[PDB]
């Protein structure tokens, strides 16, 4: 289901050749629900993600802040 | 200067216990011998008795079932109690079927080659409905000395189909161990005592056989006894 | 299993001057550290060659 | 608002809710152990706060719950048990579960 | 002021163990003490320990 060939396409006239990491499938909707807790542990992931982001947007672009500061 | 005790005589007077003698042995011995060879067999022996059950249409021990005149905690305790011997393997599994009225017993249970019962006239259940049945397939496995269930649950190999029951562990062969000395035949000589041990097993264990690894499980233990 | 044991280790042999020796070994499984105490203290005590 | 008995139970894993069904009533006939959980019972707690990372989880998600605290009754420690029976009261004014 | 409640029955077997309070039927007491293993049990000439 997440790893195949085309010696297994070859029943399917292999349509595609091995190792292309193409998309090949979809999932209708997940509700999401048991998962709130993770989701929200993904939330704050996230979250620092795009505050590193931003870091490396100003910071990293304007090459830091060569100024006096407070520690 | 000391005689070697050679085993002689194997009086099996019954199916369950019998007497072993042993043959001359020196002044002193008596009590030596017949006191270490009595704890060695009442204590460290390989038992072959019951493990762990699953009945057909229970989800626990304190369940009860319909046809059967007894509990399930009824039918564990006696169970618990079976004499099976096992010869091939060390863990298998065996099966029992039995329907309509009648007592079952150990001699309902499908008995391939390896494994042979015992005592077949053991009863282990009533049943007193006509179309009531029960299939229970039964676990047996080696081992010594003694084994709570609580501490069975240690092994924690996904121990957790409902329908598993585990029983209290008692594989010990041995039950009733005695012994005693008395003045052995001339030989030319006297003050040589013969040693007699009587033995009373659940019926998986033959004498000789048990006084054997006995005897080698004590001169295995005592050759740590050379020293530096 | 059937047969497998806990041999004993001889931890140490304590030794006053020349005669109060003090053995001691350690592991013992249950129940053998009084019989082979019993079976060596009357194989000992009572009936060892030696002259007098 | 009022209180949930559903499975939905956070910070824990697989083993916690191995012994739970789809309605958060333990089994019968599943032997527990002293410290684990028997009913999954989730109080709902008071928004208290206005944070980014809100409107990002319960209003994108639609989890509007949306905090939740654990108050499962627990197996009190030192005891093991295998629950033998369960019985559930259930006023007729709720909606009763699959389980009830 | 509720909505349900739920009982559930749990059934633990309780072994012995040193610590438990046993008795005769008149006046001698006792905490039992140690499981001692059969085999250090004093024994009958017959072979049946107490």
């Amino acid at each position: 289901t997440k790893e195949i060939t085309l010696e297994a396409a070859r029943y399917e006239d292999e349509s595609l050749n091995l190792g292309d990491y193409v998309e090949d499938q979809i999932e209708s909707v997940t509700f999401d629900r048991i998962t709130t807790q993770t989701a929200k542990q993904v939330i704050v992931q996230k979250v620092r993600e795009a505050e590193r982001a931003m870091v490396v947007d100003q910071f990293r672009e304007h090459e830091g802040e060569i100024i006096t500061g407070v520690v | 200067e000391f005689l070697k005790p050679r085993l002689v005589d194997i009086e099996q007077v019954s199916s369950t216990h019998a007497k072993v003698t042993l043959e001359p042995l020196e002044r002193g011995f008596g009590h030596t011998l017949g006191n270490a060879l009595r704890r060695i067999l009442l204590s460290s022996m390989p038992g072959c008795a019951v493990t762990e059950v699953e009945i057909d249409g229970v989800l626990h021990e304190y369940s009860t079932k319909e046809g059967v005149q007894e509990d399930i905690l009824e039918i564990l305790l006696n169970l618990k109690g079976l004499a099976v011997r096992v010869q091939g393997k060390d863990e298998v599994i065996l099966t029992l079927n039995k329907s309509g009225i009648g007592p079952v017993t150990a001699a309902d249970i499908t008995h391939d080659g390896d494994v042979e019962i015992v005592k077949p006239q053991h009863v282990i259940c009533h049943l007193t409905d006509e179309n009531a049945s029960i299939s229970m397939r039964i676990k047996v496995q080696r081992g010594r000395g003694y084994v709570p269930a609580s501490t069975r649950i240690h092994s924690e190999e996904d121990e957790r189909p409902i329908g598993r029951l585990l029983v209290d562990a008692c594989y010990s062969p041995v039950e009733r161990i005695a012994y005693n000395v008395e003045a052995a035949r001339v030989e030319q000589r006297t003050d040589l005592d013969k040693l007699v041990i009587e033995m009373e097993t659940n019926g998986t264990i033959d004498p000789e056989e048990a006084i054997r690894r006995a005897a080698t499980i004590l001169a295995e233990q005592l050759e740590a006894f050379v020293d530096l | 299993s059937v047969t497998e044991f806990l041999k004993p280790r001889l931890v140490d042999i304590e030794q006053v001057s020349s005669t109060h020796a003090k053995v001691t070994l350690e592991p013992l499984e249950r129940g053998f550290g009084h019989t082979l105490g019993n079976a060596l203290r009357r194989i000992l005590l009572s009936s060892m060659p030696g002259c007098a | 608002g009022p209180e949930e008995i559903t499975a939905d139970i956070p910070n824990v894993g697989e083993a916690a809710l191995s012994k739970l069904d789809e309605s958060g009533i333990v089994y019968i006939g599943a032997e527990v152990t002293g410290g684990d959980i028997l009913v999954g019972k989730v109080t709902p707690k008071g928004e208290t706060q206005l944070t980014p990372e809100e409107k990002l989880l319960r209003a994108i998600f639609g989890e509007k719950a949306s905090d939740v605290k654990d108050s499962s009754l627990r197996v009190p420690n030192g005891v093991s048990g295998t629950v033998i029976d369960v019985q559930v009261f259930t006023r007729d004014g709720v909606e009763k579960d699959k389980r009830a | 002021g509720v909505l349900k409640i739920v009982k559930v029955y749990l059934a633990v077997k309780r072994r012995i163990q040193p610590g438990d309070k046993m008795a005769g039927r008149h006046g001698n007491k006792g905490v039992i003490s140690k499981i001692n293993p059969i085999e250090d049990m004093p024994y009958d000439e017959n072979g049946t320990p107490v």
